[PDB]
RNA sequence: GACUCUGGCAUGCUAUUCUUAGAGGGACAAGUGGCGUUCAG
């Protein structure tokens, strides 16, 4: 049972918020896991990128917690990227997942040449910089796959990008700059400016805005 | 049988030490007047806490078992005349060049003082 | 004879001086003075309590907010005005006092308000501090009813109304000279010496005015007439972004912000003190420095420490290897 | 976003900042759409039109998010002249 | 003010600012508040504008109009002088009030029993009031702040330059801002004066309230 | 089952006393007499 405390959850609890790009249209916080459980669902599938167990230092002593960084995705959609340090692997890891989902970003895709059927790679080479590592993303050919190293490669395939040149800098050897590097090259992917998105935007009202009359009795 | 709730017992202590004016001995005023109180959200929560609160002025009128109404009437305090109905005020010249300057040279309570 | 709370403040034993010695509650039982509660057990008992009349207490403060000083005026403080009005209107003729004082008469100088006159040890170009001096310098030291009172603002305004009040000495005074506090945006005068932001518009803008007061019931205050007490010179500074929490310091543009709680020790702030009896028997001769508390690290400093380096101008050049806190 | 067959292949269209033209991004938790009332011309009382201005988080923490919603409000005749 | 004849300052507004003291500024200035000054007279004091004061002022109500459920604008004081205000402003309107200490984690965290989320921010002091400013930044609010000439301007989206260090000033600008409020929404006519006096507004200072209680 | 939701009766509002389905009411130990630490029951 799912008993919501926002009032962006109890929209999504009811039909009145009927898709996520909505609350991704006005930048909303989704502060609750159980609003990507309810519009994604069975979709989402998880990939455990890796796990490393550190000595926590106390003045009891140095004793083990495990560090889960964990990539979570929807197909031909969007990915999300989570961090967990705590006792018990497995609290780790579902700790990891519900930091991912309320991570949950979307991803642009474009085409390499002639715009012929479903997109298929990143509309422009992007680049994500996160601790001295830089992802650099270049559109490919339709066919080519992933062309990366297999972290980034787990995070374009959980994008649902069908392929996509990459470039690496840094100190690639830490997966926790890389995976962040990667994932913020994806956030980058969409926030870019292109001359397709040149239109002026006419104002949608918000969900808070729109549906206040349903939020008064609750 | 029946047993009332933590979230009843705390609201009524609430409304008891806040309102316990108006408040009175039949049901259905207190109702409303407690409908009228607080941020309410369900209909059997209200009713609970009506009975509840009756019950216990039942209670305590025969025994026990003053702050805040002195604090809003402090709270709630209007003057006679207002402090900002002055006969002659303080005015800069330059505070009186900008009142020229934004078309109000015509004013009457302005006195202007020289720095000396 | 009205005893003010100034006059138990300093052991002013006047109680042979006069005979119809009234004060209230509240101007006795707020002393928390040890040496004052010690020797009100063992002086005399002919004092006796009076509460004052509304209707009185009202009128004192309609022209004592026409005088210009109701915001310096207190609650125990307009009970003793009103008790001694009412004292003096019982006894004697009401016809002697008047009411809606006399207007002011501005006379400026060139002379700073931070010059050093009427400072006893001070002196120009003579002027002694002798120890038959140190039981003389008091105030400005000049027939039954009268007042005890020490604060500015109270003989001010028992002046203004025309009753004759006096002081530690046993002889009615004549003259009030004092300074206040005037706000050069606002206008607005204020008894209060110690505040730095003015009540109506809370600017950090009160500046020193000097005021004499005469027997008759006059006031005339001198302004300092001098470029520099009005120069707009370390005034405008770029301010840090506002910091939360524990440990972050504000620079104080607000009368009534609220501070985070940063006070010191116990130890950090003993002052030595050396007329006591067994000050002989201490293996040092000073008292311990604290530097083991977390407020010695924090570096905690007392409102008193550091007045001249807020008087520098923040636009200027300090020393290189110094930090200013 | 469009394709030569003509379908919008696009999840959704994002906002562009009104003052510095800029996409509002999908976790800008800076950015602001805000709404300001109209009112008839004769009484001053509210209409029940609104104009809508949005702001990134960075002009937002530039502090020119003031001087930009003057701009618009004076553009659009929300606020008169001087 | 679009320029309407009805909307402009008049004579008796004038002279409640004179009375307050609104146009007397502070004596530092940001640089972004430069737009919104008069003149830097002789000893020091920024003078600040009264028709920039008007027009935001009535920008500011007008956002707040266009807030359609009254509930949703929370309206925040911590220093002592706004605070009386600021729950005389609920009723006028029926805004939330928060008095006092503003908790943090308020916007931001979702389990606690304070937590609650408005639609726009009304704030007495940019300065005090850091922290509702950055919980309004982390969780998408606009911002209403009444600012001084010395008052940073980061996350504010109406700016309302005023004296707001006194507590006239203070509970003018508020009662102003509710009164302006209350004749937008049309509850209450513009011709007549409203029947609150802006003396309801201001700070009680426990000893003028000894004071007061004595003179009765 | 001291957890959550909820029914009986509406000649009331909504496209409406006989069928509908949204909302708003109505029930809360509320009142009475006994047993009761005179309070919890
Ligand atoms: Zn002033």
């Amino acid at each position: 049972e799912w008993m919501p405390v926002t009032k962006l959850g109890r929209l999504v609890k009811d039909m009145k918020i009927k898709s996520l790009e909505e609350i991704y249209l006005f930048s909303l916080p989704i502060k609750e896991s159980e609003i990507i459980d309810f519009f994604l669902g069975a979709s989402l599938k998880d990939e455990v990128l890796k796990i490393m167990p550190v000595q926590k230092q106390t003045r009891a002593g140095q004793r083990t917690r495990f560090k889960a960084f964990v990539a979570i995705g929807d197909y031909n959609g969007h990915v999300g990227l989570g961090v967990k340090c705590s006792k018990e692997v497995a609290t780790a890891i579902r700790g990891a997942i519900i930091l991912a989902k309320l991570s949950i970003v979307p991803v642009r895709r474009g085409y390499w040449g002639n715009k012929i059927g479903k997109p298929h790679t990143v509309p422009c080479k992007v680049t994500g910089r996160c601790g001295s590592v830089l992802v650099r993303l270049i559109p490919a050919p339709r066919g080519t796959g992933i062309v990366s190293a297999p972290v980034p490669k787990k995070l374009l395939m959980m994008a649902g990008i069908d392929d996509c040149y990459t470039s690496a800098r840094g100190c690639t050897a830490t997966l926790g700059n890389f995976a962040k590097a990667t994932f913020d090259a994806i956030s980058k992917t969409y926030s870019y400016l292109t001359p397709d998105l040149w239109k002026e935007t006419v104002f949608t009202k918000s969900p808070y805005q729109e549906f206040t009359d349903h939020l008064v009795k609750t | 049988g029946r047993v009332r709730t933590k979230t009843v017992k705390k609201a009524a202590r609430v409304i008891i030490e806040k309102y316990y004016t108006r408040l009175g001995n039949d049901f259905h005023t207190n109702k409303r007047v407690c409908e009228e109180i607080a941020i309410i959200p369900s209909k059997k929560l209200r009713n609970k806490i009506a009975g509840y609160v009756t019950h216990l002025m039942k209670r305590i009128q025969r025994g026990p078992v003053l702050q805040e109404e002195e604090r809003e009437r402090r709270d709630n305090y209007v003057p006679e005349v207002s402090a900002l109905d002055q006969e002659i005020i303080e005015v800069d010249p330059d505070t009186k060049e900008m009142l020229k300057l934004l078309d109000f040279g015509s004013l009457s309570n302005l006195q202007v003082t020289q720095p000396t | 004879v009205v005893a003010d709370a100034g006059a138990f403040l300093r052991h002013a034993a006047l109680q042979d001086i006069g005979k119809n010695i009234y004060t209230i509650r509240e101007v006795v039982t707020e002393i928390r003075d040890k040496a004052t509660r010690r020797r009100l057990a063992v002086l005399p008992y002919e004092l006796r309590f009076k509460e004052p009349l509304p209707e009185y207490v009202r009128l004192v403060t309609e022209f004592s907010k026409k005088t210009g000083d109701y915001p310096s005026l207190s609650a125990t403080d307009i009970q003793v005005l009103a008790l001694t009005y009412q004292l003096e209107a019982e006894f004697v003729g009401v016809s002697h006092l008047k009411q809606e004082p006399q207007k002011v008469k501005v006379s400026s100088s060139i002379q700073h308000p931070e010059t050093p006159l009427h400072i006893s040890g001070f002196h120009l170009p003579g002027g002694w501090i002798t120890p038959s001096n140190i039981k003389q310098i008091q105030q400005e030291l000049e027939v039954r009813v009268g007042c005890l009172t020490t604060d500015f603002a109270m003989q001010n305004v028992l002046l203004q109304m025309g009753l004759h009040v006096l002081a530690v000495n046993g002889m009615l005074i004549r003259e009030a000279r004092s300074y206040i506090l005037r706000c050069h945006g606002c206008f607005k005068t204020t008894s209060d010496m110690s505040r730095v932001f003015c009540s109506h518009c809370g600017n950090k803008t009160l500046k020193k005015v000097s005021v004499t007061v005469s027997d008759d019931g006059t006031l005339h205050m001198h302004f300092s007439r001098n470029p520099k007490v009005l120069n707009p010179r370390g005034l405008r500074y770029s301010l840090p972004t506002p910091k939360g929490g524990k440990y972050a310091i504000n620079p104080h543009l607000t009368e009534d912000q609220r501070f985070p709680q940063l006070r010191l020790s116990q130890k950090a702030r003993q002052k030595t003190n050396v007329f006591a009896p067994d000050y002989i028997a201490g293996v040092s001769p000073f008292v311990e420095n604290d530097i083991s508390s977390r407020s010695a690290t924090l570096q905690v400093r007392d409102s008193t420490l550091g007045a001249g380096r807020r008087r520098l101008n923040p636009n200027a050049s300090r020393k290189k290897f110094v930090k200013k806190r | 976003m469009q394709n030569d067959a003509g379908e919008f292949v696009d999840l959704y269209v994002p906002r562009k900042c009104s003052a510095s033209n800029r996409i509002i991004g999908a976790k800008d938790h800076a950015s602001i759409q805000m709404n300001v009332a109209e009112v008839d011309k004769v009484t001053g009382r509210f209409n029940g039109q609104f104009k809508t201005y949005a702001i990134c988080g960075a002009i937002r923490r530039m502090g020119e998010s003031d001087d930009s919603i003057l701009r618009l409000a004076k553009a659009d005749g929300i606020v008169s002249k001087n | 003010s679009g320029a309407l004849d009805v909307l402009q300052m008049k004579e008796e507004d004038v002279l409640k600012f004179l009375a307050a003291g609104t146009h007397l500024g502070g004596t530092n200035l940001d640089f972004q508040m430069e737009q919104y000054i008069y003149k830097r007279k002789s000893d020091g004091i920024y003078i600040i504008n009264l028709k920039r004061t008007w027009e935001k002022l009535l920008l500011a109500a007008r956002a707040i109009v266009a807030i359609e459920n009254p509930a949703d604008v929370s309206v925040i004081s911590s220093r002592n002088t706004g605070q009386r205000a600021v729950l005389k402003f609920a009723a006028a309107t029926g805004a939330t009030p928060i008095a006092g200490r503003f908790t943090p984690g308020t916007f931001t965290n979702q389990i606690q029993a304070a937590f609650r989320e408005p639609r726009l921010l009304v704030v007495t002091d940019p300065r005090a009031d850091h922290q509702p400013l950055t919980e309004a930044s982390y969780v998408n609010l606009p911002t209403i702040a009444l600012c001084n000439t010395d008052s940073p301007l980061r996350y504010v989206d109406i700016a309302i330059p005023c004296n707001n260090k006194g507590a006239h000033s203070v509970g003018l600008m508020w009662w102003m801002l509710a009164r302006e409020v209350l004749r937008m929404r049309g509850t209450i006519s513009r011709e007549h004066p409203w029947e609150v006096m802006p003396d309801l507004y201001f700070y009680r200072d426990p000893e003028e309230i000894e004071k007061e209680e004595q003179a009765a």
